[PDB]
């Protein structure tokens, strides 16, 4: 809205969002980012409406993804998704700690900005080498993270249903009979 | 404050020239500039004295509310300044203003006319709604003083509606109607190439605007005014006379029926518009009630018209009739929808008329640019 | 003669076996295959699973099935059980963008290059019906950038940002049989250096690699326009020529003495080597621009049956255009 | 801001139906 | 335009529409309009303290001191006749005009009233220019303040009349693009030879200057106009005064619209890379 | 005569430094940004190379694998040049996001500078864009000379109308 291109919340919702499909990403560090905006004209692109107009998207591609890793710059109170990750793994029984940093998978639609796997790893490192070993840079190579995230994110629920309705199709306890809700209606399973 | 600052307001058919701290504009010109088609570059004409003239041809450079060519509007700025207002730019402050939904690249522009031409030592770019809804305080109570309100803003290009809430405009909710003067002259020129024979082809325009200036009003009910004007005829029409081009040679017409078909096609736009038929009654409601759920009342309660076309008779009552009954059919739906248990209270809704309304935004110019903290907020010369 | 299918650049093109269909990729994330009816073409089918930009095809033309690597870090293969093609699962296990793809001889196995200094080897598993890689890494440094794989469908050539030509070995045991004796050596185990070249000082990119057709000789183009052909039948020998031309882009052999090349100068050109190691320029072959494409070459093919007796060569480009040439 | 401008303001029947 | 004008434009034409509505017959309405205009001064156009039948035009200029010492009291006094009256609280020169009485013929009047900056600045010149017509030489030179930073000088000999002009810049583009135009004007008396003489002397002051105190530096510039007395004789006096009294802003109007000429040629060039640019596209 | 073989060279170096190709970056994951401004991999980038005439006029090229830098300065001979060729660079440098192939902001000790990158090359021919930058190279001396010699003709008609009248 605030370069003269004026899109209503209702009727134009699914045509920006073929712009943020096509044209968003999440920057690695801030500090080339804004140095190429500012004195490089190499993050323009233009892109055509069903209309026939050509608009110009520019720096905006990597200031609206940055609402996940920052919170608070659409009115939200909180403390992000990388924080919050590590508020999470720091929260169970000290055994299970390790099981939990070397297998982190993502999953969605909403995960597949470029850069967005390669930034949780540092944001996640940092927070792990000033909150909980403070300094002493020698045992993070000891430390072992590992975030897996294969080119096939957005359908790992229906994949997962793939499998689980293969292994158990013929064993007739898996599913909830039609028998069962005929005199007992409720389920134990 | 040794010197006054000086405020331009620039429109698509006026343009409007004065100094802080007056009451009136000093000078409202149309926007037309004369060239001919060395220092033939300077060999030119602004305003009244280039509307006619012979071996010269005339164009507006704004239309639609945008500039379409920036070597005439540096032009039009220098004699401007040098002529009329006879200010030396390197010594006054200048309050211009910019249409809304103003692009980044066309503010800029203008700055780089300003500084890199002028020496300006400083600028303040305002938007139109906050200045036109300042102005509306010279009529009212003293004990009702805010910023917030929805403005129609009418003219001669489009109309807006946008509303303001704590000084500030939200974006999102403003809405364009598509008419404005200049469709109501195209129509009243082609009612008026109906029924009348003796004006000249030539001096169509002039007339409708004569006619649309003179004598024009709203009516509650058309079938009603429609009997009127035939069961009693000497009361409800009048006569206009005109002065030919050629010759002197007078001649006089009948003003009847397109009287009070002029200002209705703000609340019946297909009468002139195919492609258009919502009536300005409900664009006000739909783009209020599209905002922050905790500033719908004061909205409500404060809707100013600036602009010139919102001079007629009689035009706020029509928008306070309608909005009022459009807003209690829906409470009483409300109340229906949950039994009869409890009655919402009903919403005052309230349109504000004032004296100052042709030439509102120029007056908030001039009052805001007159206090002594303004200095404080303009962009300096070395800043850019 | 020139053919301009679109006005967008073409950045990959794969033949079949009877030179009838084509597949293409107009600089988007989708394969377009066009068939020839009568004297003019005309687009048949459109193959859309990707959502990134597409790097490389390639049909394998016995079983009749298409590879397709992008990237956005996926490959798919495509296969026509239906009058609809329908694609198949790979998985790559990599996190950089994908850069070459191309199948092998016998068409079990196929050859992945891609940005994370990784070359990946793939093969087929049905017990779960998907392909499954196998990752060549120690001594690569960069990016690969070529590819091209051996008749004994073992050995495996691979050009690298790091001005190093090298020739692995790929041998699965799974699938593949034990092989012979080659001059370029003797013991074969999975992801083991064979051979190694690229020290001449000043090395540039390679951008091509390929073999012979008896597979003991290989050839490379740099970005310092220069031409190598390296020999290991009477010894591991170079020879380097240092053209006064442009950069090329992409290198085929034609037979056991002949290369052909092209690049951005935008026209084909010939090289000989000589049985006692020697190169020499002999010709272009195209004697606005004065050229028939209008702007840099970016794939050679062959039309004929290949390297045992190729007759019609294929040139496709970034101008849109697509040109045979022939000999005769 | 708003104080200054509200400090310099003063300084300088057929409808029913 | 080329010559800036001398009239000031609001005077006129308030004062004409409410003359003109005056004769008419209607009543008068209220007028309190504040204006400005070249070199500093301030207007004032207003009714004498709530009656409505009269109208009062102030000047306010800020170094008037001066031009009281050198004279400029009896031109006022003879020119404007008996409009002239006690000045309003903070302003130098009024001007009173009433409704009622008014000569029938309106021109003159509100021709006059637009001159009140010209005939408060030629009382210098008039006495100055009286000096070689009554030929009693040997008398100092003046000084008048424009501004804060500027001056200037006039001196009379036996033979010729001379007035200096001191002008300053800021920007330093406008340094070299004023040498470009001011240099000019040193070789247009050998164009003619019936004009009179100017000359220009940069960053330091002329021999007749540096005697005294004047401002060094690299943004002042001294003009100095060299005129005869064939020019300043009692016939064509109104012409020279009326163009000597505006240099500064026309030199500065001209320095001003030679960068918005320059702008429109960036404008052109920047159309025909872009178009040149855009046919090298295959589409 | 001197311009010439100057126009030459540059064209020469120019024609052996626009070969791109694309290239994916290998330090975060899918993403596509220059080589040469981002500074990221020693491998992909070239040596650059200066071209020059005189002690204040030169061309410098900075290549890599996708993109290509080229930073230009022009004669200046008295202050009226300098500050014309400053104003008019500054003009050209505002409105850059119609052209395509400016930088914003020229590196320092030149005054204009041009960033290409392989999607320019693939939008748009080859040798169209060196003879765009050779023609740049010299209408700009041509367009400020003849600006000069404008403003100097536009104070002789403003000295004589002004000292006809008295
Ligand atoms: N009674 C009236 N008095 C004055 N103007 C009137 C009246 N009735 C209609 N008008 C029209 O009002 C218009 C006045 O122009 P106005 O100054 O409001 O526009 P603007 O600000 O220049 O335009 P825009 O906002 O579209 O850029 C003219 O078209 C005039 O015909
Ligand atoms: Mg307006």
């Amino acid at each position: 809205l605030l370069r003269g291109y004026a899109f209503n919340h209702s009727a134009d919702f699914e045509t920006v969002r073929m712009i943020k499909e096509k044209l968003c990403y999440v920057g690695y560090n801030i500090e080339q980012e804004q140095k190429l905006a500012l004195e490089t004209t190499v993050l323009v692109e233009s892109y055509t409406l069903p209309d026939g107009r050509i608009i110009k998207v520019g720096g905006e591609r990597f200031e609206a993804p940055e609402a996940l890793f920052q919170p608070h710059l659409i009115n939200v109170e909180g403390v992000g998704v990388a924080e919050l990750l590590f508020n999470t793994i720091q929260a169970a029984d000290i055994d299970t700690r390790s099981e939990f940093y070397k297998h982190i998978v993502l999953s969605g639609g909403s995960t597949m900005y470029p850069g967005l796997p390669s930034r949780l790893e540092r944001e996640l490192k940092q927070l792990y080498l000033e909150r909980v070993l403070k300094g002493d840079v020698e045992k993070l190579s000891k430390f072992k993270i590992r975030i897996e995230d294969p080119p096939r994110r957005k359908h790992m629920v229906f994949l997962g249903g793939a499998v689980l309705a293969d292994i158990m199709k013929d064993k007739d306890n898996f599913w909830m009979t039609r028998q069962e809700y005929q005199e007992k209606g409720v389920r134990v399973l | 404050g040794r010197l006054p600052a000086c405020v331009v307001d620039c429109g698509t058919g006026y343009t409007k020239l004065g100094y802080a701290g007056n009451t009136e504009p000093q000078f409202i010109i149309p926007s037309c500039i004369a060239i001919k088609e060395g220092v033939d570059d300077l060999d030119f004409f602004i305003g009244d004295e280039a509307i006619e003239k012979p071996t010269y041809a005339t164009k507006w450079p704004i239309r639609h509310g945008i500039v379409e060519d920036w070597d005439l509007m540096e032009r039009f700025m220098e004699q401007v300044i040098f002529k009329y207002l006879r200010a030396e730019p390197e010594d006054h402050y200048f309050l211009l203003t910019e249409p809304p939904l103003n692009t980044p690249e066309n503010r800029e522009y203008t700055a780089e006319i300003m500084f890199e031409s002028f020496n300006v030592p400083g600028l303040y770019i305002a938007v139109q709604a906050v200045l036109a809804l300042a102005a509306s305080w010279t009529s009212r109570q003293v004990g009702e003083r805010t910023l917030t309100g929805t403005v129609i803003d009418s003219g001669d290009g489009v109309t807006h509606v946008i509303p303001v809430a704590e000084g500030y405009v939200i974006g999102s909710c403003i809405k364009h109607i598509p008419i404005a003067g200049r469709d109501i002259t195209y129509f009243i020129q082609q009612l008026l190439r109906d029924r009348e024979v003796g004006i000249p082809p030539e001096q169509s325009l002039e007339t409708a605007k004569a006619v649309k200036e003179r004598y024009s009003y709203v009516c509650p009910d058309l079938v009603k005014e429609f009997n009127k004007y035939d069961t009693d005829g000497s009361k409800w029409i009048k006569q206009y006379t005109g002065i030919n081009a050629i010759s002197k040679k007078e001649f006089s017409i009948d003003v009847g029926y397109e009287r009070f078909l002029g200002p209705e096609i703000f609340f019946h736009p297909e009468f002139a518009n195919p492609d258009f038929t919502q009536p300005i009654s409900e664009v006000v409601d739909e783009v209020i009630q599209n905002c922050p759920i905790d500033v719908r009342r004061p909205l409500y309660k404060n809707i100013v018209l600036s602009g010139g076309s919102t001079m007629f008779r009689d035009f706020g009552r029509r928008l306070q009739r309608d909005l009022k009954r459009t807003v209690d059919a829906r409470l009483k739906l409300s109340e229906e929808l949950s039994g009869g248990r409890l009655k919402p209270k009903p919403i005052d809704v309230q349109v504000i008329t004032h004296h100052m309304q042709r030439y509102a935004v120029w007056f908030g110019g001039s009052m805001l640019a007159s206090t002594p903290e303004f200095y404080q907020v303009c962009h300096t010369k070395k800043d850019y | 003669s020139l053919h301009q299918f679109l006005l967008e650049p073409i950045t990959c093109h794969a033949w079949n076996r009877d030179r009838t269909q084509i597949a293409l990729s107009p600089n988007n994330h989708e394969v377009h295959i066009y068939k020839k009816n009568g004297g003019q073409w005309v687009k048949a089918h459109e193959l859309k699973e990707h959502n990134g930009h597409i790097t490389g095809i390639d049909w394998a033309p016995k079983s009749d099935r298409i590879v397709t690597c992008g990237a956005d870090r996926n490959a798919y293969v495509w296969s026509q059980k239906d009058g609809v093609w329908k694609p198949t699962l790979v998985i790559l296990r990599i996190n950089r963008a994908a850069t070459f793809v191309k199948w092998s001889p016998l068409e079990n196995k196929f050859a992945v290059g891609s940005g994370a200094r990784l070359i990946s080897v793939c093969y087929f598993e049905s017990e779960n019906d998907w392909w499954v890689s196998k990752h060549i890494k120690k001594p690569i440094r960069s990016t690969v950038l070529s590819l091209d794989w051996h008749p004994n469908n073992v050995l495996l050539a691979a050009g690298s940002c790091d001005f190093k030509c090298r020739v692995f070995s790929a041998y699965i045991k799974e699938v593949d049989e034990k092989p012979a004796s080659t001059p370029w050596g003797s013991k074969m185990p999975f992801g083991q250096l064979m051979s190694e070249f690229g020290g001449s000082g000043t090395g540039g990119w390679v951008h091509g690699v390929s073999f012979s057709a008896s597979g003991s000789r290989l050839a490379w183009v740099s970005h310092d326009s220069t031409v190598s052909v390296a020999d290991a039948s009477k010894s591991v020998q170079v020879s380097t020529l240092k053209t006064e031309f442009l950069p090329l882009l992409s290198v085929s052999f034609v037979s056991e003495n002949s290369v052909v090349a092209a690049g951005h100068d935008c026209c084909p050109m010939l090289f000989n080597y000589d049985d006692r190691g020697c190169l020499t320029f002999v010709s272009k072959l195209d004697i606005a621009l004065e050229t028939l494409h209008q702007n840099s070459i970016t794939q050679v093919s062959i039309y004929e049956v290949d390297k045992q007796d190729c007759r019609k060569f294929c040139t496709t480009g970034i101008d849109g255009a697509m040109t045979i040439w022939d000999f005769k | 801001p708003t104080s200054g401008i509200v400090g310099a303001l003063m300084e300088v029947d057929e409808w029913e139906d | 335009m080329i010559l800036l004008e001398v009239n000031n434009r609001i005077i006129e034409e308030t004062l004409a529409l409410k003359f003109e509505n005056a004769a008419a017959g209607n009543k008068p309405e209220a007028v309190e309009v504040t204006f400005a205009d070249f070199d500093g001064v301030l207007y004032h156009i207003s009714n004498p303290n709530g009656d409505k039948t009269k109208v009062m035009v102030s000047i306010s200029l800020k170094f008037y001191k001066e031009l009281q010492a050198h004279g400029a009291d009896e031109l006022l006094k003879r020119v404007y006749g008996s409009y002239l009256v006690n000045p309003e609280s903070g302003y130098n020169v009024s001007l009173l005009y009433d409704l009622e009485n008014l000569p029938a013929s309106k021109d003159s009047i509100v021709h006059q009233a637009g001159m009140l900056k010209r005939n408060c600045f030629a009382s210098v010149f008039e006495k100055y220019f009286q000096f070689q017509e009554e030929g009693k030489e040997g008398e100092n030179r003046a000084v008048i303040h424009y501004r804060d930073d500027e001056t200037m000088y006039v001196e009379s000999k036996k033979d010729r009349v001379t007035v200096v002009f001191s002008t300053v810049f800021k920007d330093d583009d406008d340094v070299v693009i004023g040498k470009v135009f001011m240099q000019e004007f040193k070789e247009g008396r050998r164009a003619s030879h019936t004009a009179p003489q100017v000359l220009f002397s940069h960053r330091e002051p002329p021999l007749e200057l540096k005697d005294t105190d004047a401002a060094v530096g690299d943004n002042i510039g001294y003009i100095t106009f060299v005129l005869f007395p064939r020019h300043t004789n009692a016939s064509a006096r109104d012409n020279t005064i009326n163009l000597i009294h505006t240099f500064r802003d026309y030199l500065h109007y001209h320095i001003k619209c030679s960068k918005a000429y320059i702008h429109t040629r960036m404008r052109a060039k920047t159309s025909d890379f872009l178009k040149v640019l855009n046919r090298a596209r295959p589409d | 005569a001197t311009l010439r073989p100057y126009l030459s060279a540059v064209r020469a170096t120019l024609q052996a430094a626009l070969c791109l190709e694309n290239f994916s970056s290998q330090v975060v994951e899918r993403h596509n940004k220059p080589e040469v401004e981002v500074r990221s991999s020693k491998e992909l980038l070239l040596q650059p190379v200066t071209i020059s005439r005189n002690e204040k006029e030169k061309v410098l090229i900075e290549g890599s694998i996708n993109s290509v830098r080229v930073s230009i300065a022009v004669k200046q001979a008295d202050e009226i040049e300098k500050i014309l060729c400053h104003k008019f660079m500054r003009f050209m440098m505002m409105r850059a996001e119609n052209f395509f192939i400016l930088r914003r902001k020229p590196v320092e000790g030149y005054d204009i500078s041009f960033l290409i990158t392989n999607f320019h090359t693939e939008q748009m021919y080859k040798h169209k864009l060196v003879d765009f930058v050779i023609h740049f190279m010299e209408e700009i001396d041509k367009e400020i000379s003849e600006m000069k010699l404008s403003v100097n003709a536009r104070a002789r008609i403003v000295a004589e109308e002004f000292l006809k009248n008295f």
